[PDB]
């Protein structure tokens, strides 16, 4: 339902990194797979990340967040390394599963 | 005797708080209740205690300064 | 090591020198309230466990104490 | 542009005799260096004893 | 008149070696005066407690 | 019985953080100990030259030690011999070995007053509150014969006879010998029995304290002042 | 997690080092009972029973 | 001309590791620890280095020498107070080391972390026989109580107490080889913490946002070098106002009594940092069981990495793990209170509550909030 | 893909010991360098063992050395061989020294 | 000596350092491989081993 929705947008400003100006993919631990994803993006998103997690780097070591009016929101945190993910391990899993037999 | 202790002096100044006089009653109601003589093996050490504990808890808040 | 590390593009940082600028600048001002908005952010996390330990602590004391009493 | 940039503004952050733009510096150096100096030369000499 | 921070720093804090210099004639002078200090500090704390000052009715 | 008893917190003159020993009372205390506690009591560990600068000057800790007469040898004839005492030469013991003190002081063996401060609960509290404690049973329990009621030592039924009370010893320096006189005396010599360097210690902390509260905000602000490249660094992104 | 190996090819493998690993803690357990002298195998042996 | 900095080959390796590391620019005051526990195992080899000097490892002669030390030798309360609370300081220093490890993610380094792990038990022991060779009541007590559970093993445990002990019971032999392996076991424990530093070094260290900092780094020295002088200097006032200070509230009272193999004391109970490992041996009533769920509570300590379930590396942005970590922690200090309580009603139930809590977040809890909280996330 | 070329640890122990370039020609005397590191290791061992034993006070040294021959088992063996590798250890570093100076080595 | 000539005093502390002493030994021994293993070693024609070595 949209109770759902909610909740998760209260869980979203719960768990901070919108605070920190960030991204749900830039929290992402770098495996071999979203490595990879990384290796795969265009410039453009790969200059936005390397500058979004370079600014996190910074406020935090001020021990400082933003402003509230350039926080992240739940709406327009944008999933540009979905696609790239979902075809990276669905590589790996056919690769596996051809080494398997 | 002659030179009195003022540990005693003290003490008996501290008998007289409400705490200890308390503490003191029960310590007579567990005295005749095992004076009693039912041949049961209880004591008297739990109420004897706690009015030691208040007594010398009142003791140490003033003793020494009577001690040179 | 050093050169090697990340690639970086269209990224200008501005410093200064430690003689040019204050050691302690707007120490208190700026500091207790972030150091209230840190709290703020972080005992809901933290404190409530140490609560409940502290409430067992002491319900543990005093059910030790009055297992030492003698029942009537 | 290159000239489209420039440096922004320091002065929460500078010292009060750094703090007049349009005067100029060589004046006050020798004064920061040396309370700079002198707290690193104090603590140098207490860690010292 | 130049500062007293600038004059420190023209005459001491310039080079290194009176920089070291500065250091230790201040570690000496410093370490008799924290010690004499530190140590007057301890005998007003606990006056008529130490041996010094009751070595005087048995040291004839 | 499982019952334990609770000293309570004296207001000692050494219980500050700053705070030193008062040592007219340790050397009143070792007037006591050498007194009353020696005929049963060792000191295993404490010599008679940890006496001067503390209590005594050295002529008169060597007068001390002097009438004190003491086992050593052998001699050139192959044998033990006796001897007045010197500076280096430790507390007597009463007893050469711990089953005759166990057989003088029926059955309970009285133990080393050396760390007898640092190896109880409570320090000298304790022993002030056990010295100064021993009172008549309560009703109902047996008190057997050689032993004594205490309600400070744990199972409450001490070996050992109530040793001070009112004028026991004449003190040298015009003092009226009350019981508690002498405990609060004794506890503070056996305070400084375990733990010599207390006043130095403390010395020491008191300068360690000036010291680092110097030291704190300095290298503080070395760091600071060090860091302040890094947290006053504005970052920037134009991309084309 | 260990969903990798669940194929024919990594049965095919472990039916190829069955043997050797046999072998191998044949080798282990006959170097354990010679290096600590356990009683329980060396009375069961005939040329090493001369010491007991 | 060269640069002697880069050139120098043991220049090179000290300026590898020291000056020109790169490390992150937002690392916390719980970074400062490592290096703090390098320090203070420096001041434990020092201290005790000039504590051996007048020890003498003989049951006839080893509270004396110890009470020699005391009294007689200059500054030699110093220098052994010193040793005992940089033991209880050290501990203190592995615990927070390893708190920030497990908040952190910092165990997906995983050779450094099993590294690690084999340089905790090694302090353990080495602390342990090392509280063992004083030879006061305490002492002698502990180890002997510490070495009958190990006796539980099936059909070698007899064997290896004996071989242990060195006879039929603790007695000279066990003090003499004691004080061998306590002065041998912390150079074994430098060499690790050398191998610990060689891992770290090819891996990189760990930022607490998680995520890659090479983006954002800054060289070691002068930042960092700075940061870990002002941690070094305010772990000496520490450690120095409790020796000079409160010098006999870590430890207990009757340690400072001779050993004697006839009197038993009624609580019978190890240091405070191996108190909480002693409650999860009174949590079970069997021997071979409680020495089982002890060790395998410090392995569970090592098999860490292999329960991460999560597709983020640090708790900060994970607040259902906070509070379960939190809860872990607070569950580990009444585990410590319990150890040093004794055995008696309420504390078995409550002991044997905080080990099936302990384990239950470790093991279970932990990876299914990950889970939950990357379904919360739209992760899966 | 392989480990002795690419972890960290076992790349240490292949410069060192298994892909190190060494002279074809070099003679008897170049073991003594690795005889000394042994003879350390050697020394290290039984030291520990006398370790174990030894009590150092001067009324119970001489005897704890006499109960360690007496008594200990295999106790005489581990003082001798300390002693006598004290004395080999000198002997493979006198002849160690002695090759340093012949060939020339002490312009490293 | 730790005294007015040898004692238990010197007889300790030369226990100390004659345990200790060898991990120094040990470490600089590290050292004297490491300093080696930048040139390789020397062969007894004293020549330039480089157009042969294993
Ligand atoms: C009211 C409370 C104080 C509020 C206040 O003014 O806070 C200022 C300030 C608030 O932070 P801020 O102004 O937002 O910016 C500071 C940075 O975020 C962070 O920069 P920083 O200055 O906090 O430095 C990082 C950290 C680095 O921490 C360390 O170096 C310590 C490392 C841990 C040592 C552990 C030893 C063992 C502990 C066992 C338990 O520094 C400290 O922890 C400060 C140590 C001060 C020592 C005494 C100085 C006098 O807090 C401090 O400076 C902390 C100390 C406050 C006193
Ligand atoms: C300790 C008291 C609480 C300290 C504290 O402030 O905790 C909150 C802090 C939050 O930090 P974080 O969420 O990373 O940052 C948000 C933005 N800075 O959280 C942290 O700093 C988390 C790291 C804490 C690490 C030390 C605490 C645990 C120590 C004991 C661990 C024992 C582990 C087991 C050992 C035996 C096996
Ligand atoms: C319901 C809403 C959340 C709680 C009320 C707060 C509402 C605030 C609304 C306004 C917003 C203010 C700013 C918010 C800052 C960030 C959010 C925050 O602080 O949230 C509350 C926090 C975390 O909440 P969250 O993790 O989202 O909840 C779990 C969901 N499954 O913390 C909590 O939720 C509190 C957690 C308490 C845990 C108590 C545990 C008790 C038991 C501990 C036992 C330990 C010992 C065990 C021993 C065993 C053996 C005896
Ligand atoms: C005795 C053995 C003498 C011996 O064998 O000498 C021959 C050999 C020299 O032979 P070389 O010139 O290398 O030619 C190879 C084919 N003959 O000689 C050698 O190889 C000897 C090289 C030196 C090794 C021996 C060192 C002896 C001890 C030296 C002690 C002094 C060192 C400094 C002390 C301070
Ligand atoms: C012979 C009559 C003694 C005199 C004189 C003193 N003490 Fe004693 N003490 C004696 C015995 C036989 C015992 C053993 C008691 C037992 O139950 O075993 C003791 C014990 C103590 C203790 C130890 C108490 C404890 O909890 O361990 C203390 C601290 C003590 N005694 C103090 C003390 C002092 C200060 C004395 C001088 C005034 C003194 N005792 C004299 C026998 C005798
Ligand atoms: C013997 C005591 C120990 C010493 C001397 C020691 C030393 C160090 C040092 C110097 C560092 C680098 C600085 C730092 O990150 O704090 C470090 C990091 C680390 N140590 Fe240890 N350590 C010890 C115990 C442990 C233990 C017991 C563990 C495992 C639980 C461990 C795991 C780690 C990890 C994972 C890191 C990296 C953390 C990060 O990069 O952020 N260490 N240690
Ligand atoms: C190689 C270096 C070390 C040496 C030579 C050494 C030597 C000694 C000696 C001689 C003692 C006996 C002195 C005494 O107990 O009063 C001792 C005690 C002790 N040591 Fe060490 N030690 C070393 C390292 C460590 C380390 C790394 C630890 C752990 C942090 C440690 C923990 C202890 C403890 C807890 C005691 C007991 C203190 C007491 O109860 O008095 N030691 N050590
Ligand atoms: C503590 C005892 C010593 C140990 C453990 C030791 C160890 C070694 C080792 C392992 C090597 C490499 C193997 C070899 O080439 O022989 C070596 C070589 C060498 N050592 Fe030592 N060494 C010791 C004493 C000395 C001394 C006292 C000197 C100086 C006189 C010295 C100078 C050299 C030189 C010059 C080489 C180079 C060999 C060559 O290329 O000709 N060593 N040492
Ligand atoms: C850390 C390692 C070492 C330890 C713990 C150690 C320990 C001991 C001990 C306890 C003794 C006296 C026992 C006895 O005399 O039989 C001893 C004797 C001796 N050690 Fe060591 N040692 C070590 C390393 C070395 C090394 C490297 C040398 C050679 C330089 C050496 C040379 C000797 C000699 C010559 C004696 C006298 C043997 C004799 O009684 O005649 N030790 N050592």
């Amino acid at each position: 339902s949209k109770w759902l929705d909610g909740f998760r947008k209260w869980y979203y400003n719960a768990a901070g990194f919108n605070k920190l100006g960030l991204m749900r993919d830039d929290t992402l631990h770098e495996t071999e797979d979203v490595k990879e994803a990384i290796r795969r993006l265009p410039e453009d998103l790969y200059n936005d990340r390397m500058f979004r997690i370079k600014r996190a780097l910074d406020l935090t070591m001020r021990h400082q967040i933003l402003p509230k009016d350039q926080w992240t929101k739940y709406e327009e945190d944008k999933f540009y390394l979905e696609p790239y993910l979902k075809e990276v391990i669905r590589e790996r899993k056919e690769r596996e599963e051809w080494a398997k037999k | 005797e002659e030179l009195v202790d003022p540990l005693t002096t003290v003490r008996e100044h501290c008998e007289q708080l409400e705490k200890c006089v308390k503490a003191r009653e029960r310590l007579e109601l567990c005295d005749n209740r095992v004076s009693s003589r039912s041949q049961t093996e209880e004591d008297c050490t739990e109420e004897l205690f706690d009015f030691l504990h208040a007594r010398d808890h009142c003791v140490a808040h003033k003793l020494f300064k009577n001690l040179k | 090591e050093f050169g090697n590390l990340a690639r970086i593009r269209h990224v200008i940082s501005y410093s200064l020198s430690p003689f040019e600028q204050r050691a302690f600048p707007s120490y208190f001002s700026k500091g207790i309230p972030n150091v209230l908005r840190r709290t703020r952010e972080r005992i809901l996390r933290v404190a409530p466990p140490f609560v409940v330990v502290y409430l067992i602590y002491t319900w543990g004391n005093q059910e030790f104490e009055q297992s030492k009493r003698k029942n009537p | 542009s290159h000239t489209d940039v420039k440096v922004p503004d320091f002065s929460d952050y500078r010292r009060a005799e750094v703090l007049d733009s349009t005067k100029s510096s060589k004046e006050s150096s020798e004064a920061r260096k040396g309370f700079s100096y002198l707290v690193t030369a104090t603590t140098t000499v207490g860690v010292a004893y | 008149s130049p500062t007293i921070p600038s004059r420190l720093y023209s005459l001491l804090f310039r080079r290194t070696s009176t920089f070291a210099l500065t250091i230790a004639v201040g570690a000496l002078f410093f370490e008799r005066a924290f010690d004499q200090g530190a140590d007057a500090i301890y005998e007003h704390i606990n006056e008529g407690k130490l041996w010094k000052h009751i070595k005087h009715k048995y040291e004839n | 019985s499982d019952l334990e008893l609770h000293p309570p917190s004296y207001p000692w003159s050494h219980r500050g953080l700053l705070s030193s020993l008062d040592h007219t009372s340790i050397r009143r205390g070792f007037q006591v100990y050498k007194q009353v506690c020696s005929s049963c009591h060792s000191m295993d560990y404490v010599a008679y030259r940890h006496l001067v600068g503390v209590c005594y000057t050295e002529e008169e800790a060597k007068a001390l030690a002097e009438e004190v007469e003491v086992q050593d040898g052998p001699n050139d004839d192959g044998e033990m011999f006796m001897r007045p005492g010197k500076l280096s030469d430790y507390f007597p013991k009463p007893y050469p070995n711990p089953e005759a003190a166990r057989a003088a002081n029926n059955g309970a063996l009285p133990p080393d007053l050396s760390y007898i401060v640092r190896a109880r609960h409570g320090g000298e509290d304790y022993v002030f509150s056990l010295l100064t404690g021993y009172c008549e049973p309560p009703t109902g329990v047996s008190l057997r014969e050689g032993l004594y009621f205490n309600p400070y030592f744990p199972g409450q039924a001490i070996g050992m006879a109530p040793p001070i009370y009112t004028e026991v010893l004449e003190y040298d320096d015009g003092t009226p010998a009350t019981m508690s006189q002498v405990a609060k005396d004794v506890a503070t010599f056996l305070r400084w029995a375990s733990e010599p360097e207390h006043d130095h210690r403390k010395r020491m902390g008191l300068k360690m304290l000036l010291m680092m509260g110097l030291l704190l905000p300095l290298t503080y602000a070395m760091k600071r002042h060090k860091w302040s490249v890094l947290k006053s660094r504005k970052l920037a992104y134009r991309p084309p | 997690m260990l969903s990798r190996f669940l194929g024919p090819r990594y049965r095919e493998l472990a039916r190829n080092w069955i043997p050797t690993a046999g072998m191998w803690g044949t080798v282990g357990a006959v170097g354990l009972v010679w290096a600590t002298d356990w009683r329980l195998i060396l009375d069961w042996v005939p040329y090493i029973n001369g010491k007991f | 001309m060269t640069n002697m900095r880069k050139t120098h080959p043991l220049f090179k390796i000290i300026n590898h590791s020291f000056i020109d590391l790169p490390a992150p620019s937002n690392i916390s005051s719980w970074w400062n620890f490592g290096s703090l526990l390098g320090v203070c195992l420096m001041v434990q080899i020092i201290t005790g280095l000039f504590l051996a000097m007048h020890y003498t490892s003989d049951t006839m002669t080893a509270f004396s020498s110890v009470t020699h030390i005391c009294r007689d030798v200059n500054y030699g309360w110093l220098i052994r107070y010193m040793h005992a609370n940089g033991a209880s300081m050290f501990f203190i220093c592995l615990f927070l080391h390893v708190g920030r490890g497990l908040y952190y993610g910092s165990y997906t380094f995983m050779e450094t972390w099993n590294i690690g792990v084999l340089l905790l038990f090694a302090v353990m022991a080495t602390a342990f026989m090392g509280y063992v060779l004083p030879w006061g009541q305490m002492s002698f007590w502990g180890a002997t109580v510490i070495t009958n559970l190990l006796s539980a093993i099936p059909y070698i445990g007899t064997t290896l107490v004996e071989w242990i002990w060195g006879g039929f019971s603790v007695d000279k032999a066990t003090l003499t080889r004691f004080f061998a392996f306590h002065f041998i076991l912390p150079f074994i424990i430098a060499a690790l913490a050398i191998v610990h530093l060689l891992f770290l070094h090819e891996t990189g260290s760990n930022n607490p946002t998680g995520l890659n900092s090479d983006a954002d780094k800054i060289p070691f020295h002068p930042y960092y070098t700075i940061k870990d002088i002002l941690g070094i200097l305010i772990m000496f006032l520490i450690l120095m106002t409790l020796v000079l200070f409160f010098p006999d509230m870590l430890g207990d009272p009757d340690n400072y009594m001779p050993a004697n193999p006839l009197n038993t004391p009624p609580h019978i109970k190890p240091e405070w940092y191996f108190l909480f490992a002693y409650a999860i041996l009174r949590s079970i009533p069997n021997k071979l069981g409680g020495v089982l769920a002890l060790i395998l509570s410090i392995l569970i300590l090592a098999l860490m990495p292999f329960l991460h379930t999560s597709k983020q590396r640090s708790l900060m942005f994970r607040p259902i793990t906070q509070i379960l970590y939190w809860i872990l922690v607070a569950n580990l200090l009444i585990l410590t209170w319990i150890g040093g309580q004794p055995v008696e009603h309420p504390f078995i139930i409550i002991g044997q509550l905080a080990s099936i809590s302990y384990f239950s977040i470790i093991l279970i809890l932990m990876p299914i909030s990950g889970i939950i909280e990357d379904k919360m996330l739209k992760l899966y």
